[PDB]
């Protein structure tokens, strides 16, 4: 019974699940380690696993999703692979820095550089960068990876629609998603809309009470119901079957 | 020698950002180094993502694209053609 701004028309029903994407900056530690080469090589080896993973990821989207997605990632794919980023990370190690932290620091330092830009048309790229680092952090350890969670059916629930986030989970199992912000024509908001996947924003609810609860998203009416009286839902099906299953069907609201 | 050309940015360096991204592919397909520079004197090295971001702010400003090599002309011409739409 929550009124949310419909970013992409359409209706879908499924449980609410949040991406395993969680802040990893709080894991920043300071120390000295002796692994100039071991670390340097470790980064390169990680890139091949991350770079190739990113290139293959977009490749799949382009085969389906949209062309914009590939354009976005493809651009980033070359970034991380750019001997510029790699050299930068190795530079920190040349002093005695650890990739784990070095990679995080390098990405953090760039975050400020990306923001410095005024043109939001690209400046926003910063947000994408942060996501890139998260992928490298996990790839930096062959002990952590996997699809992260490939369910049968559900919707993504994030405060802001992040293209990078979606590029992590399979669309096949992902139908729609409700965000609490990601408003405007965000790269992820413009790509999802063009994709034709139901999306809503303005949700002032926390995912804590969503875990796997039932959430019905209605892009058409940009409404969010919560395990509502099964009786009401029953009439809904009959309401659309009525005839005018287009407009908004004769309902309440401003009579 | 090197070959450059002044191009006025009419609030659009070309098509969204493809031009900048394609440049990276052209540099590999064409022998020659391409470098961008804003009227402010800011060298927006086409081989730097940070530079590309700075160019975005060049909406309505003049820049000086420079290309060196045997195909420098192609690289420069390709960039100019993309910037001109």
């Amino acid at each position: 019974r929550i009124r949310a701004l419909p970013a992409a028309p359409g209706v879908a029903i499924a449980e609410g699940w949040q991406d395993a994407t969680l802040p990893l900056m709080e894991q920043v530690y300071q120390a000295s380690t002796l692994d100039p080469a071991l670390e340097r090589e470790r980064l390169t080896g990680a890139l091949e696993e991350a770079a190739n993973e990113f290139r293959r990821y977009s490749k799949r989207f382009a085969a389906g999703a949209q062309k914009e997605t590939a354009a976005i990632f493809d651009l980033y794919s070359h970034l991380l692979s750019d001997t510029r980023l790699r050299r930068e990370l190795f530079a920190e190690v040349d002093k005695g820095s650890v990739a784990e932290w070095a990679v995080k620091t390098v990405i953090e330092k760039f975050a400020e550089q990306f923001a410095a830009l005024s043109d939001n048309y690209l400046k926003e790229r910063a947000g994408d960068l942060r996501a890139l680092g998260q992928r490298l952090l996990f790839h930096l350890d062959d002990a952590n990876q996997g699809p992260n969670a490939w369910p049968e059916r559900f919707i993504l629930v994030a405060d802001e629609l992040s293209a990078t986030t979606l590029a992590e989970l399979p669309q096949d199992r992902l139908v729609g998603v409700v965000v609490r912000d990601g408003a405007a024509n965000s790269q992820a908001a413009i790509m999802v809309r063009a994709l034709g996947i139901p999306t809503v924003m303005g949700a002032d609810i926390q995912p804590s009470v969503l875990h796997r609860r039932t959430l019905i998203v209605d892009g058409y009416r940009g409404e969010l119901l919560v395990d509502p009286e099964p009786v009401l839902l029953q009439e809904y099906q009959r309401l659309i079957s009525e005839e005018i299953e287009l407009s908004r069907l004769a309902e309440d609201d401003v009579n | 020698m090197t070959v450059k050309q002044t191009v006025e940015i009419t609030n659009k360096l070309g098509m969204h950002a493809r031009p900048a991204m394609k440049l990276f592919e052209l540099m590999q397909g064409f022998d020659a180094e391409v470098l961008l520079r804003n009227d402010e004197g800011t060298e927006a090295e086409a081989n730097s993502v940070i530079a590309l971001l700075m160019l975005d702010s060049a909406k309505g400003r003049q820049i000086e694209v420079e290309a060196t090599g045997p195909q420098e002309e192609e690289a420069l011409a390709a960039v100019i053609a993309l910037f001109n739409s």
